[PDB]
RNA sequence: UACGGCCGCAAGGUUAAAACUCAAAUGAAUUGACGGGGGCCCGCACAAGCGGUGGAGCAUGUGGUUUAAUUCGAUGCAACGCGAAGAACCUUACCUGGUCUUGACAUCCACGGAAGUUUUCAGAGAUGAGAAUGUGCCUUCGGGAACCGUGAGACAGGUGC
RNA sequence: CCGCAGAAGAAGCACCGGCUAACUCCGUGCCAGCAGCCGCGGUAAUACGGAGGGUGCAAGCGUUAAUCGGAAUUACUGGGCGUAAAGCGCACGCAGGCGGUUUGUUAAGUCAGAUGUGAAAUCCCCGGGCUCAACCUGGGAACUGCAUCUGAUACUGGCAA
RNA sequence: UUUUUUUUUUUUUUUUUUUU
RNA sequence: GCGGAUUUAGCUCAGUUGGGAGAGCGCCAGACUGAAGAUCUGGAGGUCCUGUGUUCGAUCCACAGAAUUCGCACC
């Protein structure tokens, strides 16, 4: 009831806090690969999620996430953009709606439909 | 938050007995044995009208049966051959002859118990009995007592739900060993888990 | 793309001696209500204050058989006209075109006189308007077309409509099958059961 | 033939020593068909005991509210510590627009054309108290007559 | 709070702008936290005092030695002599080995049986291999009892908190 | 449009919490994961992830980039000053705002009118032509101001007292 | 209106579904 | 048409062209503890991305295929 302790974390259960900043212009955007990354020891021991980096001019530097199934994401390409940070990750601010180009994402999982884009199996 | 038997811990104060009866040291283990067994059978011979007093006397082993019922007619049969037939099978446990006797239910509104066989009939239509739960118990007010409290606990819902439901159409002085109070049950289902209602029926004071 | 059924489903829900199927031995006997409808949940259902307008919505959206579109495009000129929810809505869906000749009775049901409309067998006053939206005003005519005036499923409905309550705010010819609307529809006497003005209420919630 | 509603509730449970007490209110509205209008509070040990104690005070003389026909000719102020309040008349023919909230206290009589919704708060105790006090203010037409006459 | 300068002796005064970021609460009024408050008290709380527990030796359960290897849950006021009031047949933990998974116990039908007393040799116990002695009550000679069988389909259980 | 030939040739996605809306049988262990305000998952996950059925609706179904919804907020038209925020210890005068209230007079603003602008697709109403929804439309109107003048005087400002 | 008889005591996890 | 490096316990990666391996984090556990931590201890985790042949013997080699990736031959 003391509300400078109390507010913090009270009752709530998705809990709003989320720290998402830069602007500059809009979120939804494309992001070129730059330099691939694997590295880092954390708690949530990362398997095989190459998490990179972005030349976003942007007043610092960032960094997204993998965004979708699919192991090829390779640093030459420049997939898009979109908010939705889960807990798991550090410094990134970002995830990817990933199969543009030639790192192709969802691979023949049926159950995909509109959610990704995928056509009819054996009816 | 207490349940608490009015009925039990006062036989001789305007509640009698559902068993008056008499063994020594030795010869007591069979006569409660059956005392289970000649009751079980009795009631689902009765269930077409209840039984709301269901009285075992036992005037030398052999047993004196008492039984309380809405309609007699039923058990009586088209007169006399159920009345053979049950003093058959309630003697054959016991090894020691049974003397049927009857009584009606004057009246069923008025009850020590089938205020509770009205209310979980209902559940054996499976729809909606809350319809007709209130309204069972207020008909039968109107033809008798001065107050009522009734208590379902049960299924009574869908799928997973288990939740219980209390209900006054009268006060209820809870214990008093003076008054014409009556405690009571009856035991239903309905496909998914038990309905079991409880009641107490505070008809008079004294 | 008018639901198609099945058509006791509906009835199951939405209630007893619907028009949908007006005309024999389903009719109470096998739409459910006081047996128990939704057998799990029939215990102990309920209701909700907004809930018990949806369900009537529901009534007039799946009685009369229109979709959601119309719902919307007979209420956005509501807000035009100048009487109560149930003329500015309710009275149309008993008027449409679909709807005015089961009234009448060239067909039996509710269901089958949509299905009708569409495949030609009417007209207005010349006009084959398979548009069955479109709504017909008093004093100008419904017919059914020569090559299917008598016609099977005529004789089904004007033979069994004889029996039965035929209102006066429309008149017809019953051996020679034509007629109109001879005054507007009136919520008194519309004999829809229907709160007639809950389904506009139901946007303000 | 009365007719008999609730409007709202309490939780009303707290902490003490000591480990938890909760109790049983009630807020009713009771009206009869030509006209008359009222409301009642309640508590017991029971829910439906609170209900009842509520209702049987809700049921005391019920203000004959100024209706010509189906609805009525002034904006009688309901006056609360900011509520304002103030009901709208529609033009006898639509319905009852007014405040699910409140709405019940003009169900009860059958007041057919009358819109407003909860105005200047979020707590429906705050009109329905506003509107019963502010209703007993109203004046008749041979009295708003009188007031502009003799 | 500064990133032009109006003023100021320099520190600052004063405009109160803005990069960006992000999720509600300030006020009432109600708590009572176990509280060497004011105050009312009161109880071996404390008194005045009585008998003592202790150091060394004895009856003894954890820890901990590490033993070949170790069985729960015991850790202030809500726990002590464990439950165990007999942890070497013992109501079996457990270390095992010897049998089993309708098992020790108890039914409804199918074909059949009279029920038991006494030693000899094996075997750690369960169980194994023999030798003699016996034959009951109704009695429709039917159906079975006391009471023992093998063969069917259904079918058995435990302190788990 | 009129005969043959056949229901023939024409449908599906969100998903299923709770928001308008239908729920369970199961999985993997704050895994992988939606992430809008809420809510979900911390080995019993009603929508994460699979599946069974069914549902909202049907050329549609969810959802997305922005921003007001609901929500009352820059308020001549629309306002709260104990609260969010909220009469700034303090007023020397320089401009500025309100200048005491009525007679005889005046109409520039006040208000009503006559006449002009807004050819044609408005907004808001009807009547219709196509089979007709649409569409194609025609007809009926309303436009604060500004113009040029006729008036009517209660304010706004003036003029003489 | 003189009110220091010693200063400190780790996180959890209690929390009987739900519309009314 | 080039052919090279990194890939190691669930993660990170030390280092390794033949005797086939290594630390912390995280994971589980014998207790203390309702469960953990204070105090006090225990277990691993793989034939180094893998498969045919070499070879007495493979992560290693010859050799092909996978993942992270590289600039140039590419037009």
């Amino acid at each position: 009831a003391t509300v400078n302790q109390l507010v913090r974390k009270p009752r709530a259960r998705k809990v709003a806090k989320s720290n998402v900043p830069a602007l500059e212009a809009c979120p939804q955007k494309r992001g070129v690969c730059t330099r691939v990354y694997t590295t880092t020891p954390k708690k949530p021991n990362s398997a095989l999620r190459k998490v990179c980096r972005v030349r976003l001019t942007n007043g610092f530097e960032v960094t997204s996430y993998i965004g979708g199934e699919g192991h090829n994401l390779q640093e030459h390409s420049v997939i898009l953009i979109r908010g939705g940070r889960v807990k798991d990750l550090p410094g990134v601010r970002y995830h990817t709606v990933r199969g543009a180009l030639d790192c192709s994402g969802v691979k023949d999982r049926k159950q995909a439909r509109s959610k990704y884009g995928v056509k009819r199996p054996k009816a | 938050g207490q349940k608490v038997h009015p009925n039990g811990i006062r036989l001789g104060i305007v509640k009698p007995w559902n068993s008056t009866w008499f063994a020594n040291t030795k010869e007591f283990a069979d006569n409660l044995d059956s005392d289970f067994k000649v009751r079980q059978y009795l009631t689902k011979e009765l269930a077409k009208a209840s039984v709301s007093r269901i009285v075992i006397e036992r005037p030398a082993k052999s047993i004196r049966v008492t039984i309380h019922t809405a309609r007699p007619g039923i058990v009586i049969g088209k007169k006399g051959e159920d009345v053979e037939k049950l003093r058959k099978v309630v003697a054959d446990i016991a090894g020691v002859p049974a003397q049927i006797n009857i009584a009606e239910v004057r009246k069923p509104e008025l009850d020590a118990k089938l205020v509770a066989d009205s209310i979980t009939s209902q559940l054996e239509r499976r729809v909606m009995f809350r319809r007709a739960m209130k309204r069972a118990v207020q008909n039968a007010m109107r033809l008798g007592a001065k107050g009522i409290k009734v208590e379902v606990s049960g299924r009574l819902g869908g799928a997973e739900i288990a939740r219980t439901e209390w209900y006054r159409e009268g006060r209820v002085p809870l214990h008093t060993l003076r008054a014409d109070i009556d405690y009571n049950t009856s035991e239903a289902h309905t496909t998914y888990g038990v309905i079991g209602v409880k009641v107490w029926i505070f008809k008079g004071e004294i | 793309a008018r639901y198609l059924g099945p058509k006791l489903k509906l009835s199951r829900r939405e209630g007893t001696d619907l028009f949908l199927k007006s005309g024999v031995r389903a009719i109470d006997t096998k739409c459910k209500i006081e047996q128990a409808p939704g057998q799990h949940g029939a215990r102990k259902p309920r209701l909700s204050d907004y809930g018990v307008q949806l369900r009537e919505k529901q009534k007039v959206r799946r009685i009369y058989g229109v979709l959601e579109r119309q719902f919307r495009n007979y209420y956005k000129e509501a807000a035009r006209l100048k009487g109560n929810t149930g003329e500015n809505l309710l009275a149309l869906l008993e008027g449409r075109l679909d709807n005015v000749v089961y009234r009448m009775g060239f067909g039996a049901t509710r269901a089958e006189a949509r299905q009708l409309v569409s495949h030609k067998a009417i007209m207005v006053n010349g006009r084959v308007v398979n548009i069955a939206s479109y709504q017909v005003s008093p004093n100008d005519v419904v017919s059914i077309r020569e090559k299917a005036k008598k016609q099977s499923r005529v004789k089904a409905a004007l033979e069994l409509a004889e029996q039965r309550e035929k209102p006066t705010w429309l008149e017809v010819d019953a051996g020679k099958m034509e007629g109109t609307f001879k005054r507007k529809p009136e919520r008194s006497d519309l004999s829809a059961d229907i709160n007639e003005h809950l389904i506009v209420e139901l946007y303000s919630k | 033939e009365l007719q008999e509603k609730l409007i709202a509730v309490n939780r009303v449970s707290k902490t003490v020593k000591g480990g938890r007490i909760f109790s049983f209110t009630a807020l009713t509205v009771v009206g009869d068909g030509n006209g008359r209008v009222g409301f009642g509070y309640g508590k017991a040990r029971e829910v439906p005991a609170a209900i009842q104690k509520a209702m049987e005070k809700a049921r005391r003389n019920m203000i004959n509210v100024a209706l010509n026909n189906g609805t009525l000719q002034h904006p009688v102020k309901g006056v609360h510590t900011g509520s304002r309040v103030f009901m709208q008349p529609a033009s006898e023919g639509t319905g009852i627009i007014a405040g699910g909230a409140m709405r019940a206290v003009l169900e009860v009589a059958g007041v057919h054309n009358v819109l407003a919704k909860a105005y200047g708060s979020t707590n429906p105790i705050n009109v329905v108290r506003a509107t019963i006090d502010g209703l007993e203010n109203m004046n008749s037409p041979e009295m708003v007559a009188a007031k502009r006459g003799k």
